[PDB]
RNA sequence: GCUAAACCUAGCCCCAAACCCCCACCUUACUACCAAACCUUAGCCAAACCAUUUACAUAAAGUAUAGGCGAUA
């Protein structure tokens, strides 16, 4: 779990348990074109490559092989009206090859305005014949 | 949006047996006569069109309709217009009468007008002055089936009617115009 | 496996998704505490899927096909933690009275503040530590001017706004 | 901006509610609220108001004309009585129908109070969300989890400093 | 440039409100009153200055030896430097002496 | 030309005027209670 | 309008309760 | 230079960009010659539950009686728990309902708190 | 004709009255986890320099009194 104080430990102690998880993990299509075995993660800044094994292994069921993570720098420059620097967050994101050959691919996902339509198309625009006249008097 | 109007026409009658849409009309309101219709429409297009004349931007609002407003007015702004009906030979009439539900009424109209619209400069560009011309018309009026005003919709152009007045300016139309590259061939 | 990342693909693009009602303090209440933590990993396989339809929709810069799932899901999620953590409560007293998990105590930092300082897990005593003992937790004389005056400056702040306050009030009364 | 303090209590006007303005354009009219805004107080009335408004306007394209309902201030329209037909001022006056509601002060008339779907795939049936499945225990989650599903510790936890 | 093109809202002034119809009501409530009270435990304000008057030297030696013990530091400080300049400009500045 | 009088170093700066040398001795301190009474939004670097 | 109520004398003797560090020293003497 | 902006592993000398990590947490320590001890006993290894047969899921219908918030005071646990049993047991020493006079002994500790969330 | 003009609440000043206010942070602050505090106020400024000297409710009274018996106190 995250923003929480963890039981220290001692010489014998019993197994550190996280019966409630609070890590939330999403992922997303790599930018640059990753092996095929390979998965593309972001995963809270407060989260380990060991963390990130054991939480796909238990809630998922999806066998990892290997992973690595790397911390991105969120850009600070880009300055208020104010002129303060404003930084969007740093993030981390964490590779995951899977085991026994598997491969993935992230899916492509996603795969009151009658009456403007309706009125510009017999919007009756100007005929050049007309020459600039109210056309509507049927005088 | 209430709009107060119709969008398009659900049966625009077509120019040269429908008391279930009189039953299915009549009854939202249960005060009306159709006779009562001839007097009211031929009222409501003289003043509105006397108001044309005046400028009165408010009225107009009121007698007709979001359709109908801003195309008459923009043409009519910066152009004054001298519009004047004269004595009529033939009484208008009901057409039919037609039924989220708002109704539509038709009124042929068969009329002895002028019109006489001026540059913004002062200069005439249509009609004649004073010349009483002969005119018949086709306007339906929409009702908007609490406190509808039975307001004039729209005028319907015939096809079999004779086409419009010359125009006093002369005007080019520019049609195959030449490219960079392709030829006028 | 991974699939569970992206909801059934019936719904992939549909511009809309049903969307039930978010749980209830009370509706959880009501509930067991196994079936409470099965449905607490149900809610987070659904925050995985939401947060990561939600990362790509903005990466298409496509729209976020029905964003209030989300927030449902969070304001469920946040119900949950208290229904549990009430029992949590609702124990620590029923059988050792004290108000807050976690022990702490109060103290004067070296600016003079009072200040909550909740404790940490060592295992070496506290007298013979010597990163602790260089922790000032003692207020020397000189810094007893400067509380006077931050309290000052505060009260000064408190003054305005209450003056500025019924000013308005004032001015709305002498239209009405 | 000036906007009188009146709070819930003293407050009458709803959205939906039957109202006649008392002033301004179309005066004397008739109408339903779609919405009370009470952060700045504007009463959107159904074509009542309405001041015309174009949309699509360039510098040279007018585009159309839509008659925009300009909301209306609390104490220019009141309420419309469903048989009386005046509008009477709302007093606040108790009642044994309801210790808040909407009283007229000419009569004694109580004017009410103006204010589906089905499971999906993915929704709990009502009956199973409200089963009783819960035993009084004075055990915390995490033994009650470790007990149920069997999970073995036997190692004690070694005595801490906290500080 | 140094004037303005609208006239200011006409200001409503009610010459017959509440405080302006009692201007000086029990004015004389020595006189006769049986000379129970004065008029000086008439005025509110200032606590140092309720019936006194003196010239900016005197009125912050009152102000400081009458409440100059429960005012705030900087206002104090602020206050013993004025007076500190009105001592030195009335005792040794100015056309006549 | 000349300006070169300022090399940067992130050892010199919280080796030097750091929070743990204000509060090492109690001038120090005078200083971060001005900062904080200011109102600045860097008490010390 | 009927004016304020007249000041007035507080009508009895004023005896300062002796809690309040307030009151003042020369007001709690036996020549008060 | 930059006072104003956080202070992160990406900025010192090299020593300072090995030493402050973030809020990742440690899970072992460091032997002789820089080499990682890691504990099986400091993984915060999860628990999770068999979903098998689970009748709830993540949305409750919206047809479902509405309801009002009474959080769980004490002494409410207390008479739900043992109010009946006290009652029962009194017609014939706190141990015996549910009492614990020290917490020394449970591995799941109350106060202070141990077991993690 | 451009550029420009023009406004009036945002708030603030003086008073009264009342005593006031989850997590991480002394290591390189915001980093889960190891062998010591007390000591007069100073001199600018006036004395036309400067050396003794030189301010920090009401009335008694600027009186007794001090003072290169002087500026002043």
């Amino acid at each position: 779990a995250r923003n929480v104080v963890y039981p220290l430990y001692r010489l014998g102690g019993p197994q550190l348990r996280v019966f409630r998880t609070n890590f939330f993990i999403q992922l997303v299509r790599p930018g640059v074109a990753q092996p095929e075995d390979t998965v593309q993660f972001r995963i809270p800044m407060e989260m380990t490559r060991v963390d990130l094994r054991n939480y796909l292994e238990g809630i998922y069921n999806v066998p990892v092989a290997a992973v690595r993570t790397r911390v991105q720098h969120g850009s600070n420059k880009r300055r208020d009206h104010r002129n303060v620097r404003i930084k969007k967050p740093d993030y981390k994101v964490a590779y995951v090859q899977l085991a026994h050959g598997q491969t993935f691919t992230f899916p492509d996902l996603f795969p009151l305005y009658s009456m403007l339509e309706e009125e510009r198309q017999q919007r009756q625009s100007s005929d050049p014949r007309r020459g600039g006249v109210p056309s509507w008097f049927g005088l | 949006i209430h709009l107060a109007c119709t969008a398009g026409i659900f049966d625009a009658y077509v120019p040269p047996a429908s008391q279930v849409s009189i039953r299915r009309i009549k009854d939202y309101d249960a005060n009306f006569k159709i006779k009562d219709f001839p007097e009211k429409a031929k009222d409501i297009f003289i003043e509105a069109h006397l108001c044309l004349n005046n400028s009165d931007h408010d009225r107009l609002h009121t007698l007709v309709t979001e359709h109908c407003f801003p195309d008459m007015t923009w043409d009519i702004k910066y152009k004054t217009v001298r519009w004047s009906f004269v004595e009529s030979l033939e009484p208008s009439h009901v057409v039919q009468v037609r039924c989220n539900v708002y109704g539509q009424i038709t009124v042929r109209m068969h009329t002895r007008q002028t019109l006489a619209i001026y540059d913004r400069f002062g200069r005439l560009m249509y009609g004649q002055e004073d010349v009483p011309k002969d005119v018949l018309e086709y306007v339906v009026f929409e009702k908007q089936l609490p406190y509808g005003s039975w307001r004039m919709h729209t005028k319907i152009v015939p096809p079999w009617a004779p086409p419009k007045q010359p125009i006093l300016k002369t005007v080019m139309i520019p049609g195959p115009q030449l490219k960079p590259e392709e030829e006028y061939e | 496996g991974l699939e569970e990342f992206f909801d059934d693909p019936k719904n992939w693009g549909q511009e809309k998704v049903k969307s039930g009602a978010a749980w209830t303090c009370q509706q959880l209440r009501n509930k067991s505490n196994e079936d409470l933590h099965k449905l607490w990993y149900v809610l987070l396989k659904e925050r995985n899927m939401l947060l990561t339809l939600e990362q790509e929709a903005k990466r298409q810069r496509l729209p976020m096909p029905s964003p209030e799932r989300l927030d449902k899901v969070v304001d469920s999620m946040d119900a949950l933690d208290k229904v549990v953590q009430e029992r949590e409560d609702a124990l620590r007293l029923l059988q050792t009275g004290q108000e807050r998990a976690r022990p702490g105590a109060w103290r004067r930092d070296i600016f003079g503040r009072i200040i909550w300082h909740k404790f940490k897990q060592w295992v070496i005593p506290w007298h013979l530590n010597k990163r602790y003992n260089r922790k000032r937790f003692f207020a020397l004389p000189y810094v007893d001017h400067f509380l006077r005056l931050e309290r000052e400056k505060r009260a000064r702040i408190k003054a305005r706004k209450e003056n500025l306050e019924r000013k308005k009030a004032k001015i709305l009364l002498k239209k009405f | 901006v000036v906007v009188e303090p009146i709070s819930d209590e003293d407050w009458y006007l709803f959205c939906g509610d039957t109202v006649e303005i008392l002033e301004g354009k179309d005066a004397g009219k008739q109408g339903k609220v779609v919405q009370v805004i009470r952060q700045r107080n504007w009463v959107v009335v159904g074509g009542l108001n309405t001041h015309y408004r174009y949309i699509g306007k360039t510098m040279d394209y007018r585009g159309t004309m839509i008659p925009s309902e300009a909301p209306l201030l609390h104490r220019q329209v009141k309420l419309v009585d469903p048989m009386d037909r005046k509008p009477t001022e709302i007093e606040w006056r108790f009642t044994e129908a309801g210790e808040r509601v909407r009283v007229s002060t000419r009569s004694g008339r109580i004017i009410p109070k103006p204010e589906t779907w089905i499971d999906g795939p993915k929704d709990t049936s009502v009956e199973d969300a409200l089963e009783r499945t819960y035993v009084p225990c004075l055990k915390t989650l995490q033994e009650e989890v470790m007990e149920a599903m069997g999970i073995k510790e036997t190692r004690k936890y070694k005595k801490v400093y906290w500080y | 440039i140094g004037i303005r093109l609208t006239l200011p809202p006409p200001k409503v002034v009610d010459r017959w409100n509440e405080k302006r119809a009692m201007f000086g009501v029990y004015d004389n409530i020595g006189i006769l009153g049986n000379f129970e009270k004065h008029p000086k435990e008439l005025i509110r304000g200032p606590i140092w200055l309720r019936g006194w008057k003196g010239n900016e030297l005197q009125r912050c030696i009152r102000k400081r030896k009458m409440v100059g013990s429960r005012m705030f530091a900087d206002d104090l400080h602020n206050l013993n430097k004025r007076i500190r300049y009105l001592y030195k400009h009335f005792n040794r500045h100015g056309k006549f002496r | 030309a000349r300006g070169n009088e300022y090399q940067p170093s992130n050892i010199k700066r919280k080796n030097k005027h750091g929070w743990v040398r204000r509060l090492s001795t109690p001038a120090g301190v005078q200083v971060i209670l001005r900062r904080m009474l200011k109102g600045r939004k860097s008490l010390s670097h | 309008y009927r004016a304020r109520p007249p000041p007035r004398r507080r009508p009895g003797p004023r005896w300062p309760d002796p809690e309040d560090l307030l009151t003042p020293r020369w007001q709690l003497g036996p020549r008060y | 230079a930059d006072r104003m902006s956080k202070w992160t592993s990406k900025r010192g000398p090299r020593s300072f960009r090995g030493r402050k990590g973030r809020g990742a947490k440690g899970i072992g320590f460091l032997t002789s010659g820089w080499r990682f001890v890691q504990i099986k006993e400091m993984v915060p290894e999860f628990v999770v539950p068999d979903l098998t047969g689970f009748k709830l899921k993540p949305y409750v219908s919206y047809l479902a009686p509405e309801s009002e918030e009474t959080p769980l005071t004490a002494a409410q646990l207390f008479s739900e728990a043992v109010a009946p049993a006290i009652e029962k047991d009194f017609k014939d020493n706190l141990e015996k309902y549910g009492f614990e006079p020290t917490q020394e002994g449970k591995l799941f500790q109350l106060y202070p708190r141990n077991f993690l969330r």
